[PDB]
């Protein structure tokens, strides 16, 4: 009961994508802190809104019986029909990216406008094909094909102007896909680009910018605890950036656990002693909203 | 009436009995406008209901905290009359509706000041502080109307008294410093004129400042303020 | 100990929050610092 009192999984999950919650639920199942039946029910409820129908059927069998509900079989049939339709719509677009000349141009050209104009002139590429590629990447992600989703979101991100409505969502989807693949070096690069995009957005409301930073803080935990430079980046991001410190103090005071742990576990004794004075002030300011051991 | 009756006569206590009837009429008119009213009429009644509740210390909420329910059995009828919605929950509901639906920066500004005053009156310093800081009213209040400035000055005194009740002597001193060091605290709080300034003012300005005075049952004792 | 699944907001149109948190829906956004000095007369 005391172990469950300090569990942050439910609080963190509110700022995560559904697919990023499954590794946390698997960790709780291995720790036997919660009732396994209630944990499997919560896993089933989260899977019900995903396209991972085969995984939902396996969880349902473990919870109830081998009798798979008609609704799950019908959902499987619908998902397979949508997959075939989206594959047929995306097949001509994927063939344009398989051209070895296009692949060289994508690696050499950093300007997405020039790359779009080149594809438009050579292959008749259109803006509608980017929206089809984005929908296909989302569908592959919802099916649990994170490697395919990361590849299609990479093509989308290189071609899309930074002002597109889906530009920010594509950075989030690529970061989620790289985290789920455990590609921590690529996830660190995508986290840095996502951060720079959020911090350089001058048109978003202060409230939207706060929400985006709050989500970035939670998603960054996966990257920073698994990447060898992550512990230093937690300190520099959460304690020394006023925008992120304000997001922690306002929306997510429970992140002070991770910040405190990153300061205490820091390898540089000089950095640790200097940073600790500023950490103590922040902990003392939030001691009315958040307390843990 | 409560600006023109003497504060020390028995007649003041008699006219204060009618305040309960005024509060009941405003509640009847609130319920009626929640069913049929426009959002701009609702936000105005919510401000009037807030205005007669924000200064009243909820002795019923405090009595409910002083008797934990250890063990005596009486009547389900005495429970239905105890489901009187806490002055704090009512204040939070009415204020959140104003913040989400108000088209006027005035009604919003009065509601946040009454909300901070009601948190400060109930020893809830952290909530009152965080609402005051989030509002950024410290910079903007200099251009607001003088009755809203009097409400802000009364809310700042109440924040200083709330910090003092929490043992935060430094933050209490800081919040009260400018008000008491002015030598004009009675005027800044709308509690009267200082006789020493009567010699320097126009009779027409004095007659407008007298109408801006808060009733005596809304005063914060200046001797309590100076002692704190 | 009952494991309660955290409420995750799903965004089908992009990466990030799809709605303002309920705690801030009815509040005009103004940035403030808890270190700012109170007590302006």
């Amino acid at each position: 009961n005391l172990m469950a009192e300090y569990d942050l999984t439910t609080r963190i999950a509110h700022f995560l994508d559904r697919h990023l919650v499954f590794p946390l639920l698997e960790f709780l199942s291995v720790k036997e802190i919660y009732n396994e039946k209630e944990l499997l029910q919560g896993k089933l409820d989260l899977l019900s809104d995903t396209n991972m129908v085969d995984f939902a059927m396996d969880v349902y069998k473990n919870l109830y019986s081998d009798d798979i509900p008609h609704a799950l079989r019908e959902k499987r049939t619908t998902v397979v029909a949508q997959l075939k339709q989206l594959q047929a719509e995306t097949e001509p677009i994927v063939k344009m990216f398989e051209d070895p000349e296009t692949t060289r141009q994508m690696q050499s050209t950093r300007d997405g406008r020039m790359l779009f104009d080149y594809l438009a002139d050579k292959h008749g590429f259109r803006q509608e094909y980017l929206d089809t590629l984005y929908r296909y990447a989302k569908f592959q992600y919802e099916c649990g094909n994170y490697s395919g989703a990361a590849e299609y979101l990479y093509f989308f991100r290189v071609l899309v102007p930074a002002t597109d409505r889906n530009a920010l969502s594509s950075l989030w989807g690529k970061l989620a896909s790289e985290i789920l693949m455990q590609n921590w070096d690529a996830a660190m690069e995508d986290l840095t680009r996502l951060k720079e995009t959020i911090d350089n957005n001058s048109v978003s409301s202060p409230l939207q910018s706060l929400q985006q930073r709050t989500w970035l803080i939670h998603w960054s935990l996966f990257v920073f605890f698994n990447h060898p430079k992550g512990r230093d980046n937690i300190i520099d991001l959460f304690l020394y950036q006023p925008q992120y410190l304000n997001a922690i103090q306002t929306m997510c005071p429970h992140i002070l656990r991770y910040l405190t742990t990153a300061v205490i576990t820091n390898k540089d004794v000089r950095k640790r002693r200097q940073v600790l004075k500023d950490l103590v002030k922040v902990i003392q300011q939030e001691s009315y909203t958040y307390k843990d051991p | 009436i409560m600006q023109n009756t003497d504060p020390h006569s028995q007649e003041y206590v008699e006219h204060l009995k009618d305040e309960a009837q005024v509060c009941a009429i405003i509640e009847r008119v609130q319920r009626y406008l929640e069913e049929k009213g426009t959002t701009e009429e609702i936000c105005r009644v919510y401000l009037r209901r807030i205005l007669h509740t924000y200064y009243k210390f909820d002795y019923k909420a405090h009595q409910r905290q002083l008797t934990p329910p250890e063990g005596s059995s009486k009547s389900e009828q005495d429970q239905a009359e105890n489901e009187g919605e806490d002055s704090a929950v009512l204040m939070e509901r009415l204020c959140k509706y104003i913040y989400a639906k108000d088209r006027t920066d005035r009604i919003r500004t009065c509601a946040i000041l009454c909300h901070i005053y009601h948190h400060a009156l109930h020893s809830r310093w952290y909530q009152a502080r965080d609402l005051m800081l989030m509002s950024h009213l410290q910079d903007n209040i200099q251009h607001a109307d003088p009755p809203v400035q009097i409400l802000y000055n009364r809310t700042m005194v109440q924040l200083g008294i709330c910090a003092f009740r929490q043992g935060l002597t430094k933050d209490a001193h800081n919040a009260l410093l400018d008000i008491q060091s002015s030598g004009r605290a009675k005027e800044l709080l709308g509690q009267g004129l200082l006789l020493r300034s009567l010699q320097e003012r126009n009779q027409e300005q004095e007659k407008v400042e007298r109408r801006r005075q808060v009733p005596f049952h809304l005063h914060i004792n200046l001797e309590l303020l100076e002692c704190v | 100990a009952k494991f309660l699944t955290p409420v995750i907001q799903d965004n089908p149109s992009g990466w990030g929050p799809c709605a303002v948190p309920e705690q801030f829906r009815d509040m005009p956004y103004q940035p403030f610092s808890k270190g700012d000095r109170l007590g302006k007369v």
